């Protein structure tokens, strides 16, 4: 998938990624606190930025696997990981932002 | 006290067996960096239950994020890069059928014990 | 004083560029473990001369043996394993047309300098 | 190549490899000394064993690449590396032992 690769490159090196990680930081601050949200909030800022980009990439590659992917496929792949997201509230937040980024580059 | 630590104390004859075990099965880098976490999980159950294996697959990716943040604190740019490569490869290789990752992990940990068995029996 | 060392001192914005550079081009592990040796060779000439590139390809494999013996002395079982995997992969990937390894290595070292150029120009 | 893989596994874990590394050690002792032969002769014994097996594997994978390989192909692949072996006398010794091991498992 070409645009996935460029989306990810934009996340790591472009302004798109700076906007992503600022959104994520505030959403993770605003969420009801978990041990995982606290450790992210306590990370040094540059490391937190890197982890949040990596965590977003994990969900993008979950929703988009192959150049064949169509937005119809998003729902199955989200439900496949839904039980995981239920015990990982921070990942649920990050999955929502990946969903929006991924939808804008697929079918 | 980890099984990974004990394996590394064996004689070269048995370390060679561990090398062969980790020839294109599961990445040895991950086996080492997540040794404590990997040795805790019930991979046998995961190898027989798709839904549980799917949780453990995504648990593993998140444990690699935790490893990344430690190496980042240590200013270790190569291992930061290697963790990211490791995550990508695991997702490429196993996300379509994550139960197969659990089968492989359980099997590797089993073979490690058999190698350890040789080493203690050969030592006498 | 190595170029590899200087790259690692850059800010995260530029380290991200180095990550992208080493996404399925040349293995970053080898770039680091052989930094001093790699930065000495005339990869530009090798990229334009098959016979010279063939010598440098086999020189590189032998330099990885020298690295292996150092990690072995350090009792570093994982990096012993990684060096051996690195050698196998390089031979699989490049032995049919070794000049292409030199083209890639020269190009990576070139892109590293361009990234460094950004960092010093952006710092002012 | 199946038998290449089993040959290499025999080299690392089997008696075939113990015989190989004892032969190599004595041949490298007996050769007119180079800086490279001296550093091999000075290595701790277990590390020397590992390096010699790895150095032999490098030449086996040079002579045998693909399951398609036939002994006719050996000569070209040896001549391809001959200029390298000329400046690396120790590797010339190890290539000779790899040649014998490889010939016995190909066409
Ligand atoms: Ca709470
Ligand atoms: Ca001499």
């Amino acid at each position: 998938h070409h645009m996935l690769e460029t989306l990810i490159n934009k996340i790591y090196t472009g302004p798109l990624g700076e906007e992503l990680v600022q959104t994520l930081y505030l959403r993770i601050w605003a969420m009801e606190e978990t041990p995982e949200s606290l450790k992210i909030l306590q990370m040094r800022e540059d490391i937190r930025d890197q982890v949040l980009k990596m965590k977003t990439e994990r969900w993008l590659r979950t929703l988009i696997r192959g150049e064949k992917t169509k937005l119809k496929d998003f729902q199955k792949r989200y439900e496949e990981v839904h039980p995981y997201l239920m015990k990982e509230k921070v990942e649920q937040v990050i999955m929502e932002e990946a969903w929006s980024l991924a939808a804008h580059i697929v079918q | 006290m980890s099984q990974w630590y004990e394996l590394q104390q064996l004689d070269s004859k048995f370390l060679e067996q561990v090398h062969q075990l980790y020839d294109d099965s599961f990445p040895m880098e991950i086996r080492q960096y997540l040794a404590q976490w990997l040795e805790k999980q019930d991979w046998e159950h995961a190898a027989n239950d798709v839904s549980f294996a799917t949780i453990r697959f995504h648990d593993l990716l998140s444990q690699l994020d935790d490893q990344y943040s430690r190496f980042s604190l240590e200013n270790n740019f190569l291992l930061q890069h290697n963790i990211r490569k490791s995550k990508r490869n695991l997702q490429d290789n196993f996300q379509e059928d994550p139960i197969q990752m659990s089968m492989i992990i359980y099997s590797c940990l089993k073979e490690e014990r058999k190698i350890l068995e040789n080493a203690q029996r050969f030592n006498q």
